[PDB]
């Protein structure tokens, strides 16, 4: 992704994570209330 | 009971909500700077930079120049450069200077100093009225002079007489003078500044009058107002070093208070209350008699006064209810309410020696005899002839 | 201890010195090991009951912990004894508290969780018998306090509550909800609940409204209705018991859904009706708005004695005080039916007498001549504004008013306002009609209109007297072809008739007179005026207004201002109901525009009132939503956006206002604390958002009716000099009125200093001068609180035109409207039969910080203040009635009520 693609991605999550909890919580509650590193390459053929 | 709970439930939906709103609103989509800030910011940095020397503003000359003093000893004929307008500045304020070239780059400090901290009190005092028991009449003299003109000047106008201004509280330790002042002020719900006199006098030269002038400015803005200057008696005619000095700096601070008392603005709507031993401790000079008007001589508690004051104290000592309020009064020798404070302390002191597990009727009675005995012992028999 | 020999009665004596520990092996080992031994336990039962109480007075933890170790099964839980049926039912009684000692005397979270199930099954089963009723009572009422019972009774009663709590915490409830493992219903349980309510009335205060609310049922209130009528007299004196009841009801309000909220009130009303004081009953009857309820309180007063006596005098007067006037109907009705004196009682129900007492107060206070007469440029306009507000209420100003010079030298919309503000000299007073009519019959169309606005305001206290009615005059003037004469004419129609719903008036104002097709803001006043007429009773939630709102808004939307006026009109109409306000919301939302979405946020704040648990969150989700989308993008078509925003801003502040005022006094402090931090959020998020919120913020104060009218407004106002807008000051001041020349000594001092300070605008100076002048009022002049007074929880009928005008940026046009500010509090006077408009004494408490008293009843020592004391705002507002000195007792209780006092003098 390199540095550019990362920076957008990261800020992008952060907005949505805060924004979900900031509204989802208040509505919902009252809705209701009322390895083989060493593993070489498998000996199987591959194309 | 129930009502308290209600307030807690409301807080737990208010603060939780608030925290989250802030994050989303200030930044994210909306943006915290939203372009305009970014512009101001770039300019501000240029003009500035660290370090920045805090200053004191002596006078403004309308011509975009000012006369400032810094930490360093010589003064500076400096230019005002942008930011704070001349109007929005007040002389006597602490101001922001840029260090390389000293120009007024703003203000944010506003007499950032512990003195300011101690003086300001925007709410009314902790003492509500005639919780204090006895000297009723006395406290209903301080109310005639202070309180009554702020609440209604109408009555004074109609008589054809200036409202009284000022009271001077004087007399004797033990009568809870200081307390009466707080009491009267609370009823008024006057903005009740309060200060210790010891702070206004210091060794360093010329800081004293700055501070003193400021008290008077803050009070007039927030009129109707009471200024309570506690321990005016401190300053007195104490003179640090009797070789020389104490006849320079000390004298200058006293002067300033008086020059502003009547002032260049009419502050008849600023009452003053001076708590003091006597005015003869000070070099007498309290200007305008009718401007300090009625003076209040505290008598010490008498027989009826100390009943009420007693009643508070005995409720703290466990099981002293057994001994009738009246008969406690009778059996002891006539003494001041202060000496009740000494007596009440004596009861607990004896309970501690005994390892009296719970305070009893027997302790409170024993307490009288030892307390009375202390006072007689301390007295010196010179023999009435 | 637990030994086999200690099942013997030789061991009573040896154990008992330290503490009986005999009882453990006798009801554990003997019982479990055989069912043939159950018959033998029966005789030994009575010794065991005696010993149980001694072990609570000799309570210690080691001899319950150490001994019991297998009780749990033996009782019923697993052994499942019941071979002799009757035998184990009686042996429930000692074992149930012993078990509770391993719940509590032994501390262990784990043991607490496990035994929750076991204790509740054992309590329930035996509460049907009412021999378990006998266990609780004997401990609660014993004279001598002890360690053992003192915590254990508390664990027993949490279970009761628990059971009804099961319906709320989970949807599953009953025995599925395994907090208690026991269903809340059943004859056995219903028998146990009912009993306990009697005990905790005497001893507790805060668990009575928790049980009611948690059940969720009006069935809980039906059980309480009956027990409370029995306990009113013997437990405590009536007056004291009534005061406790009233606190409990307001508590139930937050966290009850809208259809149910009102229904709890009707069951409550039944308790009150039975209890003696019919003073308390009427408050709820007004609140509901129901004709049935309002009727039953009256009928109850008048009829029980056929002699006129105090009863009839009382009945008429309680309805009389209220300036809505819907209440006047009931009295007029009873009076036409009766004929003790048709002349006297009909006036006394009528709103003629509230005018009459204002004339009387005036003589005491002396008439104030202070009114401005200034001319030239802007000061010409400023003088017209000051005239009205400074002399608000009935207050002779004959001399300045006779001066026609200043009136006629005014020009523009200002010329109309000059005559409108003379009307406000004679506010709520018959007298001063003559002056307005002088103007009306001469010169410019301007002062003609203005005369009409003035008539409207004066005739207000004749909302239901129908003496020289406005309706007769003002109709002819609608028909006049010029737009200015017409508009004025119909707004007077509104103000004159108040909330009193008169068919001839309602139908006069029912079509907007002028063509809807026209975009004019002179026919805005049709919707504004009609709204007022609707408030103060069950709203019809009329369909005509809704339908026509949509049509005019689509057809012409150029004047952004025009259509805002229409949206606020709906919001005002709906005040005092949220049941039917929900239904109409769907109609609004069905159709869509950003213009429609503006109306939507605003009516929702009104909707969700009757519970602040729901309301507040709604109008803070909302607050974000407009901002956020626009932010996203930024990172005549115009009108649509603008509206969207401006309403959103207003609705934020409104939902708080509707909560704190209607509901609990506790929230008054929570919303005040929340408000200031909420300005700051909005300031960071938008520069533009700040300015709109600031105005509504000073209105937060007046509408909510904060406790403190001294310190906190003054502090606020200093900050709001620096900020843009000074229309914030005008709303702020109506709260600031207080006991003048304390608050209002500061006010004049602040405004004039800052105008001097920086003349940033002449416009700014203007709003600064008018607001400080309005603040001060002389010789205890009548004041206006938005609160009904009588109903401290209440909301105004006609002080919601300030709400209309806060929203829209002030204009020269709008300043005429503001003269209207009718909702003046009446001076209190002692009565009985004399109907003397004077009082010996009345006590006040100078401070207010009470919120335990939702009543706002003060300590009765008080501080005595003379005759003709206008019922001052908050920090003075709680009022007790002085006359015991003369041997008189209030029969009409005051609790900072607006009401004129009445005693039965011995
Ligand atoms: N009417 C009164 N008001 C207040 N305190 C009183 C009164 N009468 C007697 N007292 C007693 O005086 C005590 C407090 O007095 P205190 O604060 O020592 O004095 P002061 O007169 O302000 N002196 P200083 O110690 O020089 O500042 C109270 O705790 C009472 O025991
Ligand atoms: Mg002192």
């Amino acid at each position: 992704e390199e540095a550019s693609g990362k920076e957008v991605e990261k800020v992008a999550t952060a907005v949505l994570s805060t924004t979900a909890r900031a509204k989802a919580r208040a509505k919902k509650t009252k809705k209701e209330k009322g390895e083989f590193y060493k593993n070489k390459y498998s000996s199987k053929p591959y194309k | 009971t129930r009502c308290k709970l209600k307030l807690l439930r409301m807080e737990r939906i208010k603060d939780h909500l608030l925290l989250e709103e802030e994050f989303v609103s200030n930044s994210e989509i909306l943006k915290p700077f939203e372009k305009k800030q970014e512009e101001e910011k770039k300019q501000l940095e240029e003009i500035r930079g660290n370090p920045l020397s805090i200053g004191t503003l002596e006078e403004i000359i309308d011509d975009d120049h000012a006369i400032v003093t810094s930490p360093t000893m010589p003064d500076y004929y400096v230019s005002i450069l942008s930011f704070v307008d001349k109007e929005l500045l007040e002389p006597g304020c602490s101001v922001l200077l840029h260090h390389k070239t000293m120009s007024i780059v703003g203000v944010l400090q506003d007499d950032a100093d512990p003195m300011v901290s101690v003086m300001k009190m925007d709410k009314s005092p902790t003492e509500s009225y005639s919780d204090i028991g006895g000297l009723e009449s006395q406290i209903q003299e301080i109310k005639e002079s202070v309180e009554l003109p702020l609440t209604h000047p109408e009555l004074y106008e109609e008589m054809g007489i200036k409202p009284p201004k000022g009271v001077i509280l004087y007399g004797a330790p033990g009568t809870g003078k200081t307390l009466l002042a707080k009491a009267v002020a609370n009823q008024t719900s006057a903005t009740f500044l309060r200060i210790v006199g010891s702070e206004l006098i210091q060794k360093y030269l010329g800081d004293g009058p700055r501070l003193c002038r400021q008290i008077f400015k803050v009070a007039g803005e927030n009129a109707p107002s009471i200024v309570f200057i506690d321990e005016i008696d401190a300053i007195g005619t104490k003179r640090y070093d009797s070789n020389s000095g104490g006849e320079r700096e000390i004298q200058r601070t006293m002067l300033e208070l008086l020059n502003q008392l009547d002032g260049f603005d009419d502050r008849g709507d600023v009452k003053v209350i001076m708590a003091t031993n006597k005015i003869e401790t000070l070099d007498p000079a309290l200007i305008r008699p009718g401007r300090i008007d009625r003076k209040i001589l505290f008598e010490n508690p008498d027989l009826s006064t100390k009943k009420k004051i007693l009643g508070i104290h005995t409720s703290k000592m466990n099981l002293s209810e057994d001994v009738n309020l009246e008969t406690l009064v009778t059996t002891k020798d006539d003494l001041s309410g202060a000496d009740i404070q000494a007596m009440c302390t004596e009861a607990g002191l004896l309970a501690l020696r005994e390892r009296r597990m719970q305070v009893t009727a027997e302790d409170f009675k024993q307490a009288k005899e030892r307390v009375m005995k202390n006072k007689v012992e301390e007295n010196l028999e010179g023999l009435y002839l | 201890m637990v030994d086999e020999s200690d099942k013997k009665q030789q061991t009573i004596d040896e154990q008992s010195q330290i503490s009986p520990e005999k009882q453990t092996p006798n009801k554990k080992d003997k019982k479990k090991e055989e069912e043939e031994q159950l018959s033998e336990e029966d005789a030994k039962l009575k010794t065991d009951l005696e010993l149980l109480v001694e072990r609570l007075k000799e309570d210690d933890s080691s001899l319950y912990e150490a001994s019991l170790n297998a009780l749990k099964e033996s009782i019923k839980n697993s052994t499942s004894s019941m071979t002799a049926v009757p035998k184990p039912l009686k042996f429930l009684r000692p074992t149930y508290p012993d078990l509770c000692s391993i719940y509590d005397k032994w501390t262990d979270p784990n043991l607490k969780s496990s035994l929750a199930d076991v204790l509740s099954i054992l309590a329930m089963t035996y509460s049907e018998n009412g021999k378990h009723d006998s266990l609780r009572y004997r401990l609660l009422s014993d004279v001598s306090d002890f360690e053992g019972w003192g915590h254990e009774y508390i664990r027993h009663l949490a279970l009761e509550i628990g059971e009804v709590y099961n319906d709320q915490v989970e949807k599953d409830a009953e025995d599925e909800t395994s907090s208690d493992g026991s269903k809340s219903d059943g004859s056995a349980a219903t028998s146990g609940f009912e009993f306990s309510k009697e005990d905790t009335l005497r001893l507790c205060l805060d668990i009575v409204p928790y049980f009611l609310k948690h059940n969720g049922e009006e069935d809980a209130v039906d059980l309480l209705l009956e027990i409370e009528s029995i306990d009113k007299l013997p437990q405590f004196v009536d007056e004291n018991t009534f005061q406790r009841v009233c606190q409990y009801m307001v508590a139930c309000v937050p966290l009850l859904p809208p259809p149910e909220d009102v229904a709890f009130l009707k069951t409550a009303y039944s308790i009150y009706l039975s209890q003696n004081e019919l003073t308390d009953a009427i408050a709820l009857a007004v609140r509901l708005g129901e004709e049935d309820m309002i009727r039953s309180v009256f009928d109850a007063t008048s009829d029980p004695v056929m002699h006129k006596q105090l009863a009839y005098i009382l009945a008429a007067q309680k309805t009389s005080f209220e300036y809505e006037g819907v209440q006047d109907i009931i009295g007029n009705g009873k009076l036409s039916e009766h004929f003790l004196y048709l002349a006297k009682e009909l006036n006394l129900t009528g709103p003629k007498v509230p005018e009459d007492i204002y004339k009387s107060h005036l003589d005491n206070s002396k008439s104030v001549f202070s009114s401005a007469g200034l001319d030239s440029a802007q000061q010409n306009l400023a003088s017209s504004f000051v005239n009205g507000f400074l002399n608000l209420g009935y207050c002779n100003d004959k001399l300045i008013v006779d001066n026609d010079n200043w009136v006629y030298k005014t020009k523009g919309d200002g010329m109309t306002s000059a005559v409108a503000s003379i009307g406000s000299i004679y506010q709520w007073n018959l007298d001063g009609l003559q002056q307005l009519d002088k103007y009306l019959y001469v010169d410019e169309p301007e002062v003609k209109a203005g005369a009409l606005l003035g008539i409207g305001i004066s005739a207000s206290g004749v909302h239901d007297g129908e003496v020289e009615p406005a309706l007769l005059l003002l109709q002819d003037y609608v028909t006049n072809p010029d737009t200015k004469i017409s508009s004025a004419a119909i707004l007077g129609l509104g103000i004159a008739f108040a909330g009193s719903k008169n068919d001839e008036v309602l139908g006069l104002l029912l079509p907007i007179a002028a063509s809807t097709d026209l975009p004019i803001e002179t026919a805005a006043m049709a919707s504004l005026a009609l709204a007022h007429v609707f408030v103060g009773t069950c709203n019809g939630d009329i369909t005509t207004s809704i339908m026509d709102n949509f049509l005019e808004r689509t057809a012409i939307e150029l004047k952004t201002d025009w259509v805002r006026f229409l949206a606020l009109a709906l919001g005002i109409l709906y005040m005092g109901q949220g049941e039917q306000v929900d239904d109409v919301l769907e109609t609004i939302s069905a159709i869509e525009h950003p213009m429609t979405s503006a109306i939507e946020v605003l009516v929702g704040s009104c909707a969700y009132t009757g519970t602040g648990d729901v309301l507040l969150i709604q109008d803070l989700l909302h607050r974000l939503t407009p901002k956020n989308v626009k932010g996203e993008e930024d990172a005549e078509i115009k009108s649509e956006e603008k509206k969207g925003k401006s309403s959103d801003k207003d609705a934020t502040t409104d939902g708080k206002n509707d909560d704190e005022e209607e509901e609990k006094e506790a929230g008054i402090v929570d919303e005040l604390a929340y408000a200031v931090l909420g300005i700051a959020l909005i300031a960071l998020g938008e520069d533009i958002g700040k300015e709109m919120s600031l105005r509504h913020f000073g209105h937060l104060m007046h509408y909510g009716n904060e406790h403190i009218r001294r310190m906190v407004p003054l502090a606020m106002g200093i900050v709001s000099v620096s900020d843009p807008q000074m229309k914030v000051f005008d709303t702020l001041t109506r709260f600031s009125h207080d006991a003048d020349l304390e608050v209002s000594m500061n006010s004049i001092f602040a405004m004039g200093l800052c105008g001097a300070g920086t003349n940033n605008a002449r416009l700014a100076q203007l709003l600064r001068q008018l607001a400080s002048y309005y603040s001060r009022e002389q010789d205890a002049l009548f004041i206006t609180r938005l609160a009904q007074g009588l109903l401290h929880l209440g909301k105004g009928t006609m002080t919601m035109d300030v709400f209309n005008d806060a929203h829209v940026l002030n204009k020269v046009t709008l300043a005429s409207i503001l003269t209207t500010a009718v909702g003046l509090v009446s001076p209190s006077f002692m009565l009985k039969h004399h109907q003397l408009f004077y009082m010996l004494n009345a006590g006040i408490r100078p401070k207010f910080i009470l919120a335990l008293n939702d009543e706002g009843e003060p300590i009765k020592v008080n501080v005595r203040v003379g005759q003709a004391v206008e019922t001052v705002g908050q920090a003075g507002r709680p009022k007790k009635i002085t006359g015991w000195i003369t041997q008189s007792t209030p029969v009409l209780l005051n609790h900072g009520e607006r009401a004129e006092l009445e005693t039965d003098e011995y």
